[PDB]
RNA sequence: UUCGAUGGUAGGAUAGAGGCCUACCAUGGUUUUAACGGGUAACGGGGAAUUAGGGUUCGAUUCCGGAGAGGGAGCCUGAGAAACGGCUACCACAUCCAAGGAAGGCAGCAGGCGCGCAAAUUACCCAAUCCCGACACGGGGAGGUAGUGACAAGAAAUAACAAUGCAGGGUCUUGUAAUUGGAAUGAGUACAAUGUAAAUACCUUAACGAGGAACAAUUGGAGGGCAAGUCUGGUGCCAGCAGCCGCGGUAAUUCCAGCUCCAAUAGCGUAUAUUAAAGUUGUUGCAGUUAAAAAGCUCGUAGUUGAACUUUGAGCCUGGUCACCGGGGUCGUUAACCUUCUGGCAAAACCAGGACUUUUACCUUGAAAAAAUUAGAGUGUUCAAAGCAGGCAAGUUUUGCUCGAAUACAUUAGCAUGGAAUAAUAAAAUAGGACGUGUGGUUCUAUUUUGUUGGUUUCUAGGACCGCCGUAAUGAUUAAUAGGGAUAGUCGGGGGCAUUCGUAUUCAAUUGUCAGAGGUGAAAUUCUUGGAUUUAUUGAAGACGAACUACUGCGAAAGCAUUUGCCAAGGAUGUUUUCAUUAAUCAAGAACGAAAGUUAGGGGAUCGAAGACGAUCAGAUACCGUCGUAGUCUUAACCAUAAACUAUGCCGACUAGGGAUCGGGCAAUGUUUCUCGACUUGCUCGGCACCUUACGAGAAAUCAAAGUCUUUGGGUUCCGGGGGGAGUAUGGUCGCAAGGCUGAAACUUAAAGGAAUUGACGGAAGGGCACCACAAUGGAGUGGAGCCUGCGGCUUAAU
RNA sequence: AAGUUGGACAAACUUGGUCAUUUAGAGGAAGUAAAAGUCGUAACAAGGUUUCCGUAGGUGAACCUGCGGAAGGAUCAUUA
RNA sequence: AAUUUUCUUU
């Protein structure tokens, strides 16, 4: 049940039953933690952190060896972005759609998609303000959205 | 989206019983589902059930033996006092001797008859006969 | 379908309140039309004065003369149509006889083949029908 | 919110709080959880009617509270009145006037007028209940009693014992009695006792008081509904009957007269309001593909609903109505009344009592709670509606005893006790944390004493704030075949911009012979030896992307079909990636929204509303042919609906067998073509659909949903309450307009409608039959002529 | 006491705006019901131009036509 | 091509 679509896909990742560090691995916990910190300074999103670590370095799930989620590790070590990754990606997509619309005003489909993205951004922002991830006076303005992204 | 898991469990069980199958797989599982099933088990309508403990809500495989006609849920959870138990029994049960109404009494999930014995009302969960 | 939440009493009550106006019976009670525009303000009977006699024609498949009269109410000023039940009473009933008008028994609807008539006469000259018919009482010399 | 609407200060006024009022200072208070305004033929409640339950309606009225005394306003007296059987002024009425004036209020008890369908005596009494006063002694139209009725409930006059023959029945019993006769007769008549303030009445009193008009039972119906006539006479679609269907045109079981029968009974019918049936208001418990009904589609806030997970189980003691059940304490799993105050024990710690929900919703019990009324316990008003009394006690008459006048229903709402299952929020993140006879400090108070108030330092006891000390296991639920986001290869006739190509249509120029060309069923209009049409070359304009093209793809829908490039975005798939409940459905509010229609600019090839002619027809105004304006294309502004359809809302779970198709992924010591592609097979996810079947559903047609529904409850929006009137009128709102949205009432009607079946019909199809059908150059003919004869019309007397 | 000056409550009257209800009117445009009228035949069969919906135009009228949709069609079908 | 109409009942 897609929130803004009629699709009913169920594609996802099925984590293993064994919630333990890998039997054949030498991650050494702290080495991976500093490795994540190095990649965070390099400037890649936590999704890219897990993808690169799983595909190349060979750690299936980082929390299995580290004991905490990578976002928790980044927050604990201080490299915590002010805007959450999902909200940042949504606002960046909205900015790209708005730029496309302002250069090409006849794209009614893009206008409809911008409305959907705007609604999704507002719902996500309301959730984050309620939980406390963002200041209660966060708000979202299209004029300053470009400065918010950059 | 999913609203109540007991309703889905009872709908699947009654569908399997009507089809005539001797087993049914229920997902998701919960404490309310477990308490409902043990009440049905101590009353003899449902045989052994194995709770598959996953690192999730968890699944359960139930062995049936027929002898039940329909198990259903009562949504919303109406508040049932001691005096309203008879009215609910007349409204839902086939007769005064056959049929069980499950109430989430403050003492715990229990049948309407033993809820009367304990002299405590609650909220109506469902029924089976 | 219908709301079934434990806290949807207001929604259910409001929807029932809106939908109950579609009921013909509820509308006819709550509109006050009996006291607003109906010839009878809830009264069972009303006195009136005979205006004229009209020979209405029966509808299909019947064919006869209904022997009706027109009566002007004294308390409302509304001119209505009246039906004489028996036969040979239109000769007895003359103009200005102080007739009494009542319903027909169809809750204000036309009964039978009579077109556009909803009332019937019960008393003439303050003596009552079926009394002068059997020559038990006589019309006063008015 | 002016002229008090929300709050603060101060004052005034009030018996008293208070914007009740005044001065100043602030702009506040309510509201889609419906504020405010309007209507109410609305005094409110206890309560009444119907009664499976849930509900619906009523409640002026014997009890409680509020208002009024014709409508307002003011005021004295009095504790208590803004009193009206107290006063004053105005407004609308009535009255005596000598014309100067005077004077009132029955929505109190009686009585009168008027409105009326609609409702009583100008009566007696303070004897019972109580009230007032100076008070045994007085008064009370409060109140008790009676006169009047058709009705409000309860009991019951219009009968009945035998002889009698017939129909009988099986020697025992019912009926028609133009029959008798002695019986018990009560309604009344009178009188006596009792009753009562006086009575009336009830009870009670001897006694008079039926042989048939005894001292005449009625009201409706007799076709179905619904019970009881095809009986006799009068009319003949007329009178009429008739709740609906419906009967009546000379045989009328349904009209009016007679006979009899059926139902209730001193009562019955009719008119209206309401309730049950109405599962046609549907929370229980309706229906929405075709009968009325899913917004064209999407976003979105109130509102509603919201995955799972945090202490479960085993063994005892003791006492309770029946191998059983409810209730209190424990020990070990894992520490077992957390924490506080007080009292004790004392190396901190323990026991006892009180408080003990962070915070509710929920359930149980208790308290205080008006009676009547409802249910209901007891009880000889002769039973009963009743009433709350009453009983003992025949053998003494004893100046006595004995009992009851319960209980529940109530709980909406408030208060309190007990439980913590079901449904919620924070328990500490930058540790802002149980941290505590702990290492140090500061602020205040005297709950005590220094002699009594009062002033300071503070030992002392207490409240609070500042950096440190690991007391110890120091703190972040998995990540939902939920969701969002990211990532990789893809996929798409998804969107926009720029660009490329294709034939066809029309037109223009030029070249070749000549007679028709178009079109149609037939034609006809029109133009063609001035070269029509055709053929050939070149060019321009606009429109559109044939075949490929499919029970195939994409998009929220409307819709999207030539090549390439660019941009933004999207579904599915793969994933030991990321966040962690962020979710579903929506009022109000917004985006898109075919075609047609509008305003300005460009362009107008083809087709083509309006129109022009030309054929068909009785009339063609249309269907047919040619031409033809708006329009068909596009840009910038509009609107906003279609059979916008799958006539079928969205999300989630389950349910039977098979084979095709699209996109992705997995596997093949599979095939093939100079590392990949194509093809083949199996598995899986997500779509478009298909065949068979019916565990199941529906009224059926039919449906893998329209199933999991009388065995009725997963969540959430829209929408319908018989057919016309009518998507009309009015009102509001948007639009330049056309029109869009919302949207009645009066009146009328017994049907409208859906599915399916059998006939009939079809200028529908497919098989065939026929000189009462045709074909055959058919044969003979009739009708054309004159006459025989029959039928219409004419005439007469009948023709 | 008669009488006098101010203040507050304040009946009531004239006028203007607003709300609710009721009620005349010259005239105009509708629906509703008919024992046997005039005009023609739109729909129900391929109703004789298949029907219906939205929009626009026209005509004595049912109605006709242009554009886009639906089968509720008279086709569930041409795999070659 | 072309084919309009069948009063109210028994």
């Amino acid at each position: 049940g897609r929130m803004h679509s009629k699709g009913k896909g169920i594609a996802s990742s099925a984590l293993p039953y064994v919630r333990s560090p890998p039997a054949w691995c030498k991650a050494d916990a702290d080495s991976v933690v500093e490795q994540i910190l190095k990649f965070s300074k390099k400037g890649m999103s936590p999704s890219q952190i897990g993808v690169t670590l799983r595909d190349s370095h060979g750690i299936p799930q980082v929390r299995f060896i580290t004991g905490q989620k990578i976002m928790r590790i980044l927050k604990a070590n201080g490299l915590a972005p002010e805007l959450p990754e999902d909200l940042y990606n949504l606002i960046k997509k909205a900015v790209s759609v708005r730029k496309h619309l302002e250069r090409n005003r006849k794209d009614k489909d893009s206008k409809f998609r911008l409305i959907l993205i705007e609604s999704r951004i507002h719902r996500l922002a309301r959730y984050y303000r309620k939980v406390g991830a963002l200041p209660p006076t966060w708000k979202y303005e299209s004029a300053t959205a470009s400065a918010l992204v950059a | 989206v999913r609203q109540s898991v007991l309703a889905d469990c009872l709908n699947n069980i009654v569908n399997a019983e009507r089809r005539g199958r001797r087993q049914v797989l229920i997902r998701p599982s919960s404490k309310v589902i477990v308490k409902f099933l043990t009440v049905m088990q101590k009353h003899g309508y449902i045989d052994e059930f194995t709770e598959i403990d996953d690192h999730r809500s968890g699944k359960i495989v139930i062995q049936l033996n027929g002898r039940i006609n329909k198990c259903g849920v009562i949504s919303p959870r109406f508040n049932v006092k001691l005096k309203d138990i008879e009215k609910w029994v007349n409204q839902l049960l086939p007769s005064r001797q056959v049929g069980v109404i499950v109430l989430t009494t403050s003492r715990g999930i229990m049948s309407h008859n033993e809820a009367r014995a304990k002299d405590a009302g609650g909220k109506i969960l469902g029924f089976f006969y | 379908g219908k709301p079934a939440g434990l806290n949807a009493a207001r929604k259910l009550r409001n929807h029932r309140r809106e939908e109950r106006w579609a009921d013909a019976h509820y509308k006819k009670r709550l509109l006050g039309t009996a006291y607003k525009s109906s010839p009878f303000g809830g009264s069972s009977h009303a006195k009136g004065i005979v205006v004229e006699k009209i020979g209405v024609e029966a509808k299909q498949p019947n064919s006869a003369i209904r022997k009706c009269v027109r009566v002007q109410l004294i308390k409302n000023g509304k001119k209505v149509t009246a039906f004489v039940p028996h036969d040979g009473c239109l000769n007895f009933v003359d103009e200005n006889d102080e007739v009494l008008l009542s319903g027909f028994g169809r809750k204000g609807k036309a009964k039978g083949d009579i077109p556009g008539v909803r009332f019937k006469v019960v008393k003439v000259a303050g003596v009552g029908l079926s009394a002068l018919f059997h020559e038990k009482k006589e019309k006063p010399r008015a």
